[PDB]
């Protein structure tokens, strides 16, 4: 049991890192996707459809 | 486009390609300007008698 709660930490400390990763990056695909619309080359949907992926 | 790259949101080519798009497009049109203008010289307003 000790073996497995030390490694099931560093797991977690591992998959937070990812996850972290993945936010900034969806964060900054969502502002271009913003950008654009705003200069006009896409519709509302897909400024949505990125909102709800940040 | 130019806001776009302004702001580092589009690639460089895309830049590049849109910029040499309205070079042509003038280059173009200059070149029907000119035909145009050799038509005219065969006129030069006149009537027709």
């Amino acid at each position: 049991n000790t073996a497995t709660a030390y490694f099931n930490v560093l797991n977690a400390i591992d998959v937070l890192s990812y996850t972290q990763a993945q936010k900034e990056a969806i964060y900054r695909q969502l502002d271009q996707t913003t950008q654009r619309f705003n200069v006009g080359l896409v519709a509302i949907t897909d400024v949505q459809n990125a909102r709800a992926q940040y | 486009r130019v806001p776009l790259g302004n702001a580092n949101l589009i690639g460089r080519e895309e830049l590049q390609h849109a910029r040499d798009a309205v070079t042509s497009a003038q280059a173009q049109l200059d070149v029907a300007i000119q035909q145009y203008n050799a038509n005219q010289a065969m006129i030069l307003g006149t009537k027709l008698e």
